[PDB]
């Protein structure tokens, strides 16, 4: 039974505590304070194997302080997240990954680029863009709906993986 | 308590004083020590964790360690502000819960006097009207927090009907204290003056009031 | 951040059950930390009662054990703790604490509710008399003038003052309470103002005692 501690990152409304939530919960919360910042525990079975994951679904103002750092970097994964739907997002990608590579020290991060809201009858950021970043990276790209649950454990538990083979 | 620490310490600013937390080899000599500081009249907040980890917000001149069944707070370059209690607590594997020390309270010495102001109110018509007749003497922002209060009945001493609190520390780690004298409407009214006497490291202030 | 917030009865008659509830916003219930209940007896030290986890699991202060049952409800994000056959040594403030968290641990209690005090008593709650301490040409210093509520005889503890309000903050000293041989407190508040200002702005303190559902909104003017 091993400890898998995973950092749900992304910019303001992308759906990180909707993607967590339905992890822990199996239902959407289409509206949930976006102050709250908690870490969440949920044991699955991945690949026959039974897992403790531990999730931060990140929330607070971006600051960059010695306890933030440290609270990050006990992070061995992170759900990189933007909406389909918002471009800022997805420029803001890049810093996200310039943070997770700092507190980390090192640039080889277990990370999975998650591209939520897939339900959406429009978006404004396509998906060979995205699985461009991702190579340009060396990780995972994964989309997600956390209105349907299309794609939520495929997302997380991919993150998973990629801590295993980072040991 | 099941954690031991002496119930108080003392330090002139600028000193670094430490206060000590002892237990057995089922709590301390097993798990983290955590240090707890509250302020007067609010909750703890935590100060160490771990033994020896400062969470954000407190300076580098607190640090905690940890030997065997004991543990241990430092403070240097001791100030004024840090005039608090302050708490270890431990898990004890043999109660399966978490245990506490009873708590240290820090003194810094050689803080300057302080003279306290002195508020003396009389009975209010509403309260005369119900019968009854209280004198209020409020005393503040006084340092030693040691006073003393007599009260007149024009000269003459009154011990009858007075009820002082002790010195309580306030936010500003100055004290206050106050002190009522309950009469009767008739003798409110059959004297000519009432007076609040407050005495501090040798000097007195009187307040008086008179119908 | 996470805040809690402590609520029960002031005054708990012995055999009775003491029972207090912790309403947590900022946080949900379901995160993966701790839920703590820590008491401390008026001027004495920190005892830990117990705590609970969002799945039910609970660990109690092994003295406390017998009497001391905690709960959840997730549907209010709230838990709770029930306390029976009370005594004078129950008699403490309460504290309700999230802590022990499963990503990085701080210790058992991150975050602290305010406390609330319970009494246990035999004695019957007594809600408060509140007097206005009225500015007189004595009570001024130069263009500073102190005013006052006198709030007295009430049971059990606390009670708390604020003025216009809340509206008036700078100046307000309420002073700690003071024990009479009856067993009922009375305590003063007061505030300084500007002399001038006493024909013009009107100023009143909002006395409440929670253990009585008493709340004395008192106007306080200058004396004829
Ligand atoms: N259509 C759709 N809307 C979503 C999805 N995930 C989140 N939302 C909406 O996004 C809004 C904000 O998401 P939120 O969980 O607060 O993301 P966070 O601010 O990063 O924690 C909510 O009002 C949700 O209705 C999704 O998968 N599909
Ligand atoms: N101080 C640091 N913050 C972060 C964040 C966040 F604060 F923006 F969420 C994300 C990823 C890494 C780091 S390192
Ligand atoms: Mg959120």
């Amino acid at each position: 039974m091993t400890e898998y501690k995973l950092v749900v990152v992304g910019a303001c409304g992308v759906g990180k505590s909707a993607l967590t939530i339905q992890l822990i919960q199996n239902h959407f919360v289409d509206e949930y304070d976006p102050t709250i910042e908690d870490s969440y525990r949920k044991q699955v079975v991945i690949d026959g194997e039974t897992c403790l994951l531990d999730i931060l679904d990140t929330a607070g103002q971006e600051e960059y302080s010695a306890m933030r750092d440290q609270y990050m970097r006990t992070g061995e994964g992170f759900l990189c997240v933007f909406a389909i739907n918002n471009t800022k997002s997805f420029e803001d990608i890049h810093h996200y990954r310039e943070q997770i590579k700092r507190v980390k020290d090192s640039e080889d991060v277990p990370m999975v680029l998650v591209g939520n809201k897939c339900d959406l009858p429009s978006r404004t950021v396509d998906t060979k863009q995205a699985q461009d970043l991702a190579r340009s990276y060396g990780i995972p790209f994964i989309e997600t709906s956390a209105k349907t649950r299309q794609g939520v454990d495929d997302a997380f538990y991919t993150l998973v993986r990629e801590i295993r083979k980072h040991k | 308590s099941v954690l031991t620490q002496p119930p108080s310490a003392s330090g002139t600013p600028g000193q670094r004083v430490t206060i000590s937390c002892s237990g057995s080899s089922s709590n301390i000599g097993s798990n983290y020590v955590y240090w707890y500081q509250q302020l007067p009249g609010t909750a703890p907040k935590l100060l160490i964790y771990r033994n020896n980890q400062r969470p954000s917000g407190v300076p580098d001149r607190f640090s905690g360690s940890k030997s065997g069944t004991s543990a241990s707070l430092a403070i240097s370059g001791l100030r004024s502000e840090d005039e608090a209690d302050y708490y270890c607590a431990a898990w004890d594997e043999r109660l399966s819960g978490w245990v506490f020390g009873g708590g240290t309270k820090l003194t810094v010495l050689g803080q300057p006097k302080a003279a306290p102001s002195v508020t003396l109110f009389p009975p209010s018509s509403e309260e005369l009207q119900a019968n009854k007749a209280t004198l209020v003497c409020l005393i503040s922002d006084f340092y030693p927090g040691a006073v003393t209060v007599a009260w007149k009945a024009d000269s003459s001493p009154v011990k009858a009907g007075v009820e002082t609190t002790t010195p309580s520390k306030q936010s500003n780690n100055k004290y206050a204290a106050s002190s009522y004298l309950s009469l009767t409407p008739e003798q409110w009214k059959s004297h000519r003056s009432y007076s609040c006497q407050v005495t501090h490291e040798g000097s007195t202030v009187e307040k008086t009031v008179a119908p | 951040e996470v805040q809690l917030q402590e609520s029960g009865p002031g005054l708990v008659k012995p055999p009775g059950t003491l029972s207090l509830t912790c309403a947590v916003s900022g946080g949900s219930i379901s995160s993966s930390n701790w839920w703590s209940w820590v008491r401390q007896p008026p001027g004495k030290g920190l005892e830990w009662i117990g705590e609970i986890y969002h799945s039910g699991s609970t660990n109690y202060n092994p003295s406390l054990k017998s009497r001391v049952t905690i709960s959840v409800d997730k549907s209010k994000n709230q838990f709770s703790l029930k306390l029976s056959s009370v005594t004078a040594a129950d008699t403490a403030v309460y504290y309700c604490a999230r802590g022990s968290s499963s990503w990085y641990d701080l210790g058992p209690f991150d975050y602290w509710g305010q406390g609330t005090l319970v009494t246990v008593s035999s004695a019957s709650t007594k809600g408060p008399s509140v007097f206005p301490l009225a500015p007189s040409s004595k009570s001024t210093s130069g263009g500073t003038a102190a005013l006052g509520c006198l709030v007295k005889d009430y049971f059990p503890e606390p009670v708390t003052v604020s003025w216009n309000s809340g509206a008036l903050t700078s100046g307000v000293h309420t002073f700690p309470a003071v024990l009479q041989s009856s067993g009922l407190y009375s305590l003063s508040s007061v505030v300084t103002v500007p002399s001038s200002s006493l024909g013009t702005q009107t100023y009143i303190c909002n006395v409440n005692h929670k253990p009585s559902n008493t709340k004395v909104d008192k106007k306080v003017e200058p004396k004829s």
